[PDB]
């Protein structure tokens, strides 16, 4: 996260840490005791499967104060439609391998209806996105948890800034004047959206050209597009297999 | 206005444009000048548009110059307070009023409907938690 | 453009006058409809004028929430009878507005000479003080109660035997003005608010004579 701010421990209760073979990897967003949203992208490389943790109610990540919660990923979902190293479709639904225990430090964040994220979350002017990546374009992660108010625009006012690039499965928010955007590292972390008093999972941090970049904004996976998916997902039979590619529609 | 013989008399501002409708020359007889009898024209022959009733709803009418404005009672907003404050409830409209979800239904007032882990109120729109953690809460900040 | 199903507003434009406040814009509805939405630079944004066939919305009650904020407003466009059609991504074609800021911008309303009164050589002119759109509680606040010392007026003045043209200014709503006695003379104002780098001057009231 560029030009934010530490998240108080707590205050984004929702946000996931993944790591691989202890090393930071990317965020995430709990959703319910079960199952985390994070994006594609995260695994297009790999190899230690079985080396893949969630940490729930993460904060500082020089030392562990005991609200902290880690998780194996039993299984990482993506959609059939996408293709490593390529923008679009850039999700990824991860089943835990036992449930996280919900705590002042560890709660979802409500999956919308498509209908109330379309109509009503998209007009909400500015939604918090949060992570410990980089704190500038190719500089350091963070080692306290960061978060950052950023406005949305719609595709056609995005449009110049990434001409033909920003797809029906994505949006745009941040800052064209340049020093706040979300940045490498964060992705998967939620994009979140208040509405009258209770927080809905948006966006999901996921690609731009640098961060922060004057005359850009940060582009975000369209959750909306997927409540459908990853709700029939999550009432499915499981499957075998740590990596599972599933049906887009 | 010109009757028989009027004409003898020095013009009036008040005879023959108040107390009667002047025609452009009777007011140019009055102001001489070219550009103050234009000045006194362009207000004075604009008529009133507020005439043909415009404001709807208990709205008040302010003439301007081939123009009005209605000022409008509080449930009322439009050129002509024609549009009443809750005459479209439905769901892209500040949400239908509901807090969390909204459903439009054909031959049906709307409906407001709740999260898992949530359940509405008998106020019809408002949402309360069933559980102790429910979705998009942050229990740090609200105990 | 018979294989689009909408097309893009255009034109839009602010129509203010004394904070009534009113967009509009082109094209007249053909095959569509139209819904707009308003906000503040770094507010949310509220729809109006729900799916009309209107070329115009009345933003009037929005604007005057915060007649010093800077308003943005865009228009989208609906297939008519299909109103939720609105492409993939739930976003339909929708063009922007201009920035509006209702204090700078709003056009001062034509001025009404509400009195005159002479004694001797001197008269007072008085200006009524007329009433906006703006609300404060439960009732609608004067041109004065708005602008409080960023308004002024000017005056008009003339003899009717003498082809000369006089001029007064005032802070408030009222002139106190030297007249030659035995002689009648005409009136006219104008409302300015100086301070303005555009629409800084109403147009001139009907003209009032002794
Ligand atoms: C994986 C995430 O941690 C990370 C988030 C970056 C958010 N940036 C912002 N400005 N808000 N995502 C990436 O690094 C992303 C991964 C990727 C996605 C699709 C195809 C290839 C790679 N890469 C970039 O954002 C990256 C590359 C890029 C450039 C232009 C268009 C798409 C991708 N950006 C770089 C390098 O600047
Ligand atoms: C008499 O009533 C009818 C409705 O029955 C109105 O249509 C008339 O007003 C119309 O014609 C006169 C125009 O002056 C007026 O438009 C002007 O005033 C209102 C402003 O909102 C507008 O911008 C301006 O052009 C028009 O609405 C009414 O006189
Ligand atoms: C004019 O103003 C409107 C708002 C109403 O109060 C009317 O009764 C009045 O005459
Ligand atoms: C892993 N840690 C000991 C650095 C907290
Ligand atoms: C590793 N631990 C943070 C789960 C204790
Ligand atoms: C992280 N865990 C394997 C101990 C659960
Ligand atoms: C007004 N809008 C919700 C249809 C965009
Ligand atoms: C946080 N905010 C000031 C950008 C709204
Ligand atoms: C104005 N700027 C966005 C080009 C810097
Ligand atoms: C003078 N007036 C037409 C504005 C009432
Ligand atoms: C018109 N006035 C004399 C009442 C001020
Ligand atoms: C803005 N105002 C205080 C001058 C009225
Ligand atoms: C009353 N005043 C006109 C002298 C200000
Ligand atoms: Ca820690
Ligand atoms: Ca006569
Ligand atoms: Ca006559
Ligand atoms: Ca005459
Ligand atoms: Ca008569
Ligand atoms: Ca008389
Ligand atoms: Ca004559
Ligand atoms: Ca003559
Ligand atoms: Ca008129």
């Amino acid at each position: 996260i560029v030009g934010g701010k530490v998240c108080p421990k707590g205050e984004c209760p929702w946000q996931v840490l993944l790591l691989v073979n202890g090393a930071q990897l990317c965020g995430g967003t709990l959703i319910n005791t079960i199952w985390v949203v994070s994006a594609a992208h995260c695994f297009d490389k790999i190899k230690n499967w079985r080396n893949l943790i969630a940490v729930l109610g993460e904060h500082d990540l020089s030392e562990h104060d005991g609200d902290e919660q880690s998780r194996r990923v039993a299984q990482v979902i993506i959609p059939s439609t996408y293709v490593p190293g390529t923008t679009n479709h850039d999700i990824a639904l991860l089943r835990l391998h036992q449930p996280v225990v919900l705590t002042d430090h560890v709660v979802p964040l409500c999956l919308p209806e498509r209908t109330f994220s379309e109509r009503t979350l998209a007009f909400v002017r500015f939604s918090l996105v949060s992570g410990w990546g980089q704190l500038l374009d190719r500089g350091a992660t963070a080692l306290e948890l960061m978060v950052l108010n950023v406005p949305r625009v719609m595709t056609q006012d995005c449009e110049a800034s990434y001409p033909g690039k920003i797809t029906e499965y994505m949006f745009c928010a941040g800052y064209s004047d340049g020093s706040k955007d979300s940045c490498k590292g964060d992705s998967g972390g939620p994009h979140a959206t208040h509405y009258r008093g209770t927080w809905y999972l948006t966006g999901i941090v996921s690609w731009g050209q640098g961060c922060a970049t004057v005359g850009h904004f940060g582009v975000y996976t369209r959750v909306s597009q997927y409540i459908e998916w990853l709700q029939k997902l999550m009432r499915s039979e499981p499957r075998p297999g740590v990596l599972l590619r599933a049906p887009f529609p | 206005a010109n009757a028989f013989l009027e004409e003898l008399r020095p013009g009036s501002l008040e005879r023959e444009c108040k107390e009667e409708q002047c025609s452009f020359e009777e007011a140019r007889e009055i102001f001489k000048d070219a550009e103050r009898t234009k000045l006194f024209w362009i207000s004075y022959s604009d008529g009133d548009q507020c005439a043909s009733s415009p404001c709807q709803n208990g709205g008040s009418c302010k003439d301007q110059l081939q123009s009005y404005i209605c000022f409008c009672l509080p449930a009322f907003e439009g050129r002509n307070c024609e549009t009443h404050k809750d005459d479209q409830l439905i769901c892209v409209n500040e949400n239908g009023g509901c807090e969390q979800y909204c459903s439009d239904h054909t031959g049906t007032k709307r409906s407001c409907r709740c999260h898992e882990g949530y359940s509405l109120l008998a106020d019809g729109v408002s949402c309360t938690p069933t559980v102790e953690y429910p979705c998009g809460k942050i229990p740090i900040l609200e105990k | 453009s018979g294989t689009t199903n909408t097309v893009a507003a255009y034109n839009l434009t602010w129509k203010s006058t004394n904070f009534k406040t009113i967009l509009e814009w082109e094209p007249k509805p053909v095959n569509q409809v139209y819904t707009v939405q308003i906000s503040t630079k770094s507010g949310d944004w509220k729809s109006k004028c729900f799916y009309t066939t209107d070329t115009e919305c009345d933003l009037t009650d929005e604007i005057v929430k915060d007649v010093k904020q800077t308003y943005l407003a865009r228009v989208f466009s609906y297939p008519a009878g299909n109103v939720e059609s609105t492409g993939s991504a739930g976003e339909p074609l929708y063009e922007n507005s201009p920035e509006f800021t209702p204090y700078l911008e709003t056009n001062l309303g034509q001025p009404t000479i509400q009195s005159f009164e002479q004694v001797g050589t001197k008269v007072n002119v008085t200006v009524e003080d007329e009433r906006t759109l703006v609300r404060r509680n439960n009732t609608f606040l004067s041109l004065r109660d708005v602008f409080g010392k960023d308004l002024i007026y000017t005056l008009y003045y003339w003899k009717s035997s003498s082809s000369g043209k006089k001029t007064a200014k005032t802070n408030t709503n009222e002139f106190l003005i030297d007249v030659d006695k035995g002689e009648n003379y005409c009136f006219s104002v104008q409302a300015v608010i100086p301070s303005r780098t555009v629409n800084r001057k109403s147009t001139d009231s009907p003209v009032e004579c002794m």
